[PDB]
């Protein structure tokens, strides 16, 4: 399951920590930064705790040191059931919703309420079915013999049984799994017959299996709202969800939290590029996280004292000192030559690309000299290269060659600047013949 | 009427195609209603009316 | 070489399928996503 | 077990039967006046005699406004209505906000209605209609553990139960006021005249057929204002898919209201409702337009405007909206003129001390008073906020050491892993590339 | 209602990240089968100074997916 190719940061399986919440030199795909490793294991910590709601979370730093792949190695360390909401800043300008609204759909989907129900269902295979009809079908007589590798069993079958086994046409052979109260019958598929392919179960025909859901408190949100079905969810067009729904959603999950029908999971809503807010954003999220069904809210940002969007005056990492004040701030570091030679030796062996030690060195000085994320994206273009001329080990002449054809942003910069007459400045007047 | 299983007396869940004997789960069917000998199955039938 | 066959949709359901004095047919078709 | 989230140490406004508030009393250290004026406005929203009366509490940032708030609605009890609400919320993008703002005036007016649920439920015996091709009514007998029932039906109530594909046999469930029919399933009696099934089979009910209770219904004007407006039509009881095309909110007109007004009343004189008053509380006053400005002096002039909440925490300040225009707090001084504004002042350090200890007990947290001076200390040096934000990493801290106190040592590894706003400036302005 | 869908005007609507999960794991499931093969492809955004600050920042997220 969940298809990929490789992602930028899919060589980060977690935190790389101890059970004494201490970091790792080089674990789970994770280099350096030892403190905002051990301040994230606090925060996963708090978050796997669940006792405490509402807490402001801000990593700042310089681009490109660690701040996306610190809340991939939480995402991933937090594990499955915990929802995680993972937005952009830019995503809640919407069309059809206000922003406000976005913003409580968006934390709204990060509190799970937990149920578990038990059924009934019959799993076996197919061996005999037997129907006898009238000329007009008012009556219609049916016998099942069906199997496991362990018993056997003959089924004197019903009027509506027997219209719901030729409608999704079984034969013999057949794997099908029945529940009794529904009517739904699955075809799994055909057992181990040459004369797709499942294996005959097992043990008893007749088990009672119990399932765990894990249900957002948006969706019920939702489907209590009369104005639209659960087709919502999928469309999304629900278009301003009223406040006495989620009221009344409210009370009810605290009046089945003390009967012990649910259990109440908290998530992480993770806005990356928080900057780009507007001002009523802040405004909403100052008394949105004063909220009892409040998750834990990382936020990330590069700017520093930027224009506040919306205002004319320049805040603090371009947050207002109201959401300032209500969060704690995790700092970010840049890195040294080792650890970038170590970042670039795990995306190496990530994309399956061999270097050899000189080519990581070169890799390693242009990566000091430039920045982290060239040298990342050469490796992949330099073995391209190094296939061209069937060569299966990346060189020293590859990498050579692929940073002269691929360029930097500092030597654009400067081909830009030496010649200015070629391109549309500002004022639109560029110079288009190369005479005169 | 309601359905017993004919080893135990409890509720008869199944029935074996062969020989007609209701049966509860798996482990009776295995050791008892499967390698059974011939003729006690019509004296299980006997209890309930059914040979 | 080959022959050109029906220009029909891609069909996104999950139906009930013949795994091979008239024959019965119900509409079955579903979705394969469950919600 | 327990989530604490900000709040939830404030039970009250902890004054006495004279209204002279104690020190320590309610969660509430210190802020004495600001409490006894919110006692005094809790009496007036008792009285429940006045329309459109509007206060505004105004202060620093972290100094006690949404806590008194939120101690004001705790002291009205659940029955009175309480809507919050944040200022940037009354921009939507499907009607004016003017309408919103309305919408949210006529939502803190709330109604109580006495109500009695009438039930019957068990096992169908006997489904005999009677004509005189329409059917005069038909005879349903009910049966339970405790016993059997028969009773008539009109044939509305049957053409429900033929929806219902009700038999003999099925438990189902019959509401006598309303004349809802719910079909439970088929009885455990009839479980073995198949094999194989596609019905689901229930126990018979070990109470009895009739059951009778009293109940209280709580609504507000807005509801019935929503029930008398849709635009497309009524809708069925149950609609798991919605409609296919899509109702969005409109502006509802003056003579809808006034109907609505009509019927309530009408209602009211028989002794079956009672009129309710409540709270409208609007958080961050200072993010409404001067539109919105201008539309509040016309809507607290009503007959039927609730008391209204407003809180700020700007000093002179230009509103929004306009360009030239400064006055205090954010708001207008036409709008001014219609409040009373009480001031809310700041903390010293012991009572920062002594809301540090409340609120680690409250989150089950053990502090050594060794450790307690130094956080308090923090807090006088930065924030109050940042100090009581930090007791959960000094728990888990303590915690992950085998400690079930907290060790100052916890409180200077916090001090160095999270970081406050003004070390944050000082990092962002000593820094070459964007921090 | 797949009656109605073809009868009614259509819009463009905010389709969720919930159903291109649902997606991708049925397509993911028609991979594992043995009866799908995934062909990527080339987005190709002429003028693109004409863009501003938003699509940008969305851009910066959208580049980082898998
Ligand atoms: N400590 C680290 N361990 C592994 N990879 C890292 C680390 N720090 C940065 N990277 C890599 O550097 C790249 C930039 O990181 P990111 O934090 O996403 O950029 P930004 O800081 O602009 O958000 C990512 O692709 C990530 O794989
Ligand atoms: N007198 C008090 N006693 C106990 N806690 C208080 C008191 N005053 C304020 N607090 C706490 O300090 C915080 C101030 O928050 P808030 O009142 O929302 O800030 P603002 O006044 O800027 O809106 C709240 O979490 C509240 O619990």
């Amino acid at each position: 399951k969940s298809l990929s190719l490789i992602a930028a940061h899919s060589h980060i399986t977690g935190l790389g920590l101890d059970e004494n919440l201490q970091p790792r030199p080089t674990s789970e795909g994770m280099v350096g930064q030892l403190q905002a490793r051990r301040a994230a294991g606090v925060i996963l910590k708090m978050v796997q705790n669940g006792t405490i709601a509402g807490r402001a979370v801000l990593v700042a730093g310089p681009p490109s040191t660690g701040k996306t792949a610190l809340a991939m190695g939480v995402s991933q360390s937090l594990g499955k059931d915990v929802p995680f909401t993972a937005i952009a800043g830019s995503e809640i300008f919407s069309l059809e919703l206000s922003k406000t609204e976005a913003l409580t759909q968006a934390f709204r989907k990060s509190i799970g309420i937990k149920i578990k129900e038990e059924t009934e269902l019959i799993e076996g295979e197919v061996v005999e079915i037997q129907i006898d009809r009238s000329i007009t079908g008012g009556h219609k007589q049916g016998k099942l013999t069906i199997k496991t590798t362990d018993m056997e069993t003959i089924y004197e079958l019903g009027n509506k049984m027997i219209d719901g086994l030729t409608k999704e046409k079984v034969l013999a052979g057949d794997v099908i799994s029945i529940d009794k109260a529904s009517g739904k019958i699955t075809k799994l598929g055909r057992s181990f017959a040459r004369s797709r392919f499942v294996q005959c179960p097992e043990g008893e025909l007749q088990k009672r299996k119990t399932v765990v859901h894990t249900v957002s408190l948006h969706e019920i949100d939702v489907i209590n709202s009369r104005t639209q079905g659960f087709l919502a969810l999928f469309t999304g067009d629900t278009g301003e969800i009223r406040s006495e729904v989620r009221d009344q959603i409210n009370t009810k999950v605290a009046e089945w939290k003390e009967e012990g029908k649910a259990e109440i999971v908290p998530g992480v809503l993770f806005i990356d590029e928080v900057h780009m807010l507007d001002i009523e954003c802040f405004s909403f999220i100052n008394r949105a996280l004063e909220d009892e069904f409040a998750p834990i809210v990382m936020m990330a940002t590069n700017r520093g004292v930027s224009k506040t969007r919306g205002t004319n005056y320049k805040s603090p990492h371009g947050l207002p000192l109201d959401l300032l004040d209500r969060s704690i701030i995790i700092t970010t570091k840049s890195y040294n030559e080792q650890e970038i030679k170590t970042i670039l030796s795990i995306r190496a062996q990530e994309e399956e690309v061999e270097l050899s030690s000189d080519a990581l060195d070169l890799l390693t000085k242009t990566g000091v000299e430039t920045s982290l994320r060239y040298s990342s994206n050469l490796i992949s273009v330099a073995q391209q290269i190094a296939m061209k001329r069937k060569n299966n080990t990346v060189e020293v002449e590859d990498v050579k060659r692929a940073y002269l054809l691929f360029l930097d942003s500092a030597r654009s910069v400067k081909y830009v600047q030496e010649n200015e007459s070629q391109y549309i400045d500002d004022q639109g007047n560029v110079q288009i013949s190369i005479a005169k | 009427a309601k359905k017993y299983c004919d080893v135990t007396g409890l509720k008869g869940f199944y029935k074996s195609p062969t020989n007609n004997i209701r049966y509860h789960n798996a482990e009776i069917y295995q050791l008892i209603v499967k390698p059974m000998a011939p003729g006690v199955d019509q004296e299980y039938l006997k209890l309930r009316g059914a040979n | 070489f080959e022959r050109a066959d029906v220009d029909s949709p891609f069909s996104f359901t999950t139906f009930g399928k013949t795994t091979s004095k008239f024959t019965d047919l119900i509409y079955s078709s579903r979705n394969p996503i469950k919600y | 077990v327990t989530r604490t989230a900000a709040h939830t140490h404030i039970k009250g406004l902890g004054l006495d039967e004279s209204g002279v508030a104690k020190r320590v009393e309610g969660g509430f250290v210190g802020q004495i006046e600001a409490r006894e004026a919110c006692g005094v406005i809790v009496d007036l929203i008792k009285a429940k005699k006045m329309s459109g009366r509007a206060i505004l509490l105004a202060g620093g940032p972290s100094t006690g406004k949404t806590a008194l708030a939120l101690a004001i609605s705790q002291e009205l009890g659940p029955k009175v209505p309480f809507c919050p609400l944040v200022g940037s919320e009354l921009y939507s993008v499907e009607v004016k906000k003017t309408e919103t703002l309305m919408e949210n005036f006529r939502r803190a007016i709330g109604l109580r209605i006495k109500e009695t649920k009438e039930v019957y439920e068990g096992e169908v015996t006997e489904l005999t209609p009677e004509d005189a091709k329409t059917i005069s009514h038909v005879i349903v007998g009910l049966k339970s553990a405790k016993g059997t029932k028969t009773l008539r039906l009109d044939p509305t109530i049957y053409e429900s139960i033929q929806r219902e594909k009700v038999s003999i046999g099925d438990v189902i469930y019959i509401e006598a006021n309303t004349g809802a029919v719910k079909r439970v399933g088929r009885s455990d009696a009839y479980a073995t005249e198949f094999d194989l099934e596609t019905e689901e089979y229930v126990p018979l009910p070990k109470g009895e057929v009739h059951k009778k209770k009293e109940i209280v219904q709580d609504v507000t004007l807005h509801d019935l204002d929503v029930a008398n407006a849709r635009p497309q039509g009524g809708q069925d009881v149950i609609s798991m898919m919605g409609q296919l095309l899509k109702p969005k909110k409109t502006e509802i007109t003056e003579k809808l209201r006034q109907e609505v007004n009509k019927v309530v009343a009408k209602y009211i004189d028989q002794g079956v409702a009672e009129l309710i008053p409540g709270v409208l509380f609007i958080d961050e006053v200072n993010m409404l337009d001067i539109e919105i400005f201008t539309y509040l002096n016309k809507a607290l002039e009503s007959n039927i405007a609730p008391v209204v909440v407003l809180a700020s925490n700007r000093g002179m300040t230009t509103v929004r909206g306009t360009e030239d225009v400064i006055s205090p707090h954010g708001v207008p001084p036409d709008l001014i003129d219609r409040l009373l504004i009480v001031r809310t002042l700041p903390y010293d350090k012991d009572e920062i001390r002594t809301i540090i200890e409340r609120r680690a007990t409250v989150e089950r947290l053990q502090v050594e008073s060794s450790a307690l001076d130094l956080l308090a200390t923090m807090g006088t040096e930065t924030s109050l906020r940042y100090a009581l934000q930090l007791l959960a990493p000094c728990g888990i801290l303590a915690q992950t050491s085998n400690r079930k106190e907290i060790v100052v040592n916890d409180v200077n590894e916090a001090k160095l892993l999270f970081l406050d706003a003004k070390r944050s400036t000082k990092i962002l302005e000593t820094s070459a590339n964007y921090l």
